[PDB]
């Protein structure tokens, strides 16, 4: 009979567990068996305190570096301010040793956990390439609480490097099955900023991860995206719980905050999840996320349902991750088919922008060709437009069952004249639905100002399969 | 840029 942990502050980890149902339905896996053993997690952060009381258990030295010193020694470095605390809060989260006595429990409280130190220092392309390309034989996933500036008026991504890593992960990492990149999705809220402009979450790659508050709201900080997948609970208000985890200098903190806390809870769901089947892939992983994921008791006013009949809100994804229906489906899942990417060149000639424009287009998803898609993964507009002040622009993409993506919300903040360079809009909400049809792009000026510009190229990229579908929820 | 989160 599963006896759950006894840890001092395991009862204030109101996420885990709970009478209450606002909880990640952790303890559910862990009855079921599953505490993470044999799952390798890495931070990727500004270090780990590899000697925490309440890591050390835990710690896999073969799941960590120093990409700032060039060491294997991944310690964080100590100042009065204790700016280098971020990694070790987010380690605890997945992996903070269980039943002895110190501080609570990670979710994923007997997987290994290790770190890269690679904030504190100049980060480079390099030094994101040499971190999400760490040891991708040993470490089965990795987890990134960092990005672009969410001063509401950035657009920047991987650069070569660092993409180039990305696809050697899910290529080749992890016996081929494919490193499972996990990111948060923004702390830009305060800017009206969308972590669609950030091409790190933005990626397929990447399970992007949203943050809810205790009483179920989307928090101060929160970004809205199409791009984002699901969500885990984090902070909100003052009179709202926070998130217990391991802090600095071998303590215990009870108010680890922001969409930081959400992706390591996720990555130790994912690691329960990969122990329950250790032959997922990293597309098996994304789409157990999307079956599983509860909307129930989240607020938003945008919760819409798509073309298969599932619930979708550019603040939560899918919504909040559900660790016991995760191991659950896993267990006997079926390896999904290759992944078809179809490739529509969506233009015939460049479109003033104006006001308002709306681009129409039918297109057959590569019909009678080996890259035919019946059933999305992702989905990306892919665009090239000047205009005079980006953060006027509101984009949209409705696809043929009528789901309609906010590819970009304004951004007030964005008086950028640098437009958009083939950036690659992504949507996770058409999910499972079949493309063909009419897909319908709008792009609008959502001020009252004269504003000018040019959409000269949209391409549609699909990605998925051609078999498999479940009936409709 | 990169900034924690
Ligand atoms: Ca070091
Ligand atoms: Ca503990
Ligand atoms: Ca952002
Ligand atoms: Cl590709
Ligand atoms: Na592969
Ligand atoms: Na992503
Ligand atoms: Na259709
Ligand atoms: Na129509």
């Amino acid at each position: 009979v599963y006896q759950e942990p006894t840890d001092p502050k395991f009862p204030q980890q109101w996420y885990l567990s709970g009478v209450t149902q606002r909880d990640l339905n952790v303890k559910a896996a862990w009855a079921q068996g599953y505490t993470g053993h044999g799952i390798v997690v890495s931070i990727l952060d500004d270090g780990i305190e590899k000697n925490h009381p309440d890591l050390a258990g835990n710690y896999d030295p073969g799941a960590s570096f120093d990409v700032n010193d060039q060491d294997p020694d991944p310690q964080p470095r100590y100042t009065q301010m204790n700016d280098n605390r971020h990694g070790t809060r987010c380690a605890g989260e997945v992996a903070a040793v269980a039943n002895n006595g110190v501080c609570g429990v990670g979710v994923a409280y007997n997987a290994r956990i290790g770190g890269v130190r690679m904030l504190d220092g100049e980060v480079t392309d390099a030094v994101e390439a040499r971190s999400l390309g760490l040891n991708p034989n040993h470490i089965h996933i990795y987890s990134a609480s960092w990005g672009p500036e969410d001063d509401g008026k950035t657009v920047d991504g991987p650069a070569r490097l660092a993409e180039e890593a990305f696809f050697r992960g899910v290529s080749q990492g992890r016996g081929g099955l494919g490193s499972i990149f996990v990111w948060a999705s923004g702390n830009g809220g305060r800017e009206h900023d969308s972590c669609n402009c950030d091409g790190y979450t933005n990626s397929i790659y990447t399970l992007s991860i949203s943050s809810a508050t205790q009483f179920g709201n989307v928090p101060w900080y929160s970004e809205a995206c199409s791009s984002t997948l699901a969500t885990t609970y984090s902070s909100g208000n003052q009179n709202e719980k926070q998130i217990v985890t391991t802090d600095l200098r071998q303590k215990c903190t009870e108010s680890h905050t922001g969409t930081s806390a959400s992706a390591p809870l996720a990555a130790g769901i994912i690691a329960l999840t990969l122990e329950a089947n250790k032959n997922l892939t990293w597309r098996d992983m994304q789409h157990l996320v999307v079956q599983t994921s509860k909307p129930a008791h989240l607020n938003a006013n945008d919760w819409a349902t798509n073309g298969v009949g599932r619930k979708v809100s550019h603040s939560y994804g899918y919504g909040l991750l559900d660790a016991g229906a995760m191991v659950a489906l896993a267990q006997n899942w079926t390896t999904v088919a290759p992944q078809r990417k179809c490739i529509i060149d969506i233009l015939t000639e460049p479109k003033d922008i104006g006001k308002r424009l709306e681009v129409r287009k039918t297109v057959t998803a590569c019909l009678g060709e080996p890259n035919h898609i019946t059933r999305l993964e992702h989905a990306q507009a892919r665009l090239t437009l000047s205009y005079n002040r980006r953060g006027d622009l509101a984009i949209h993409l409705v696809s043929p069952m009528g789901t309609r993506s906010t590819l970009l919300a304004a951004r007030p903040h964005d008086y950028s004249a640098d437009g958009f360079n083939d950036w690659a809009f992504m949507t996770t909400h058409s999910w499972d639905e079949d493309p063909s049809g009419e897909w319908v792009l709008e792009i609008e000026n959502t001020s009252e100002a004269n504003n000018y510009g040019t959409l000269t190229k949209f391409t549609l990229v699909l990605y998925g399969t051609a078999s498999g579908s479940l009936v409709p929820r | 840029x990169r900034v924690k989160g």
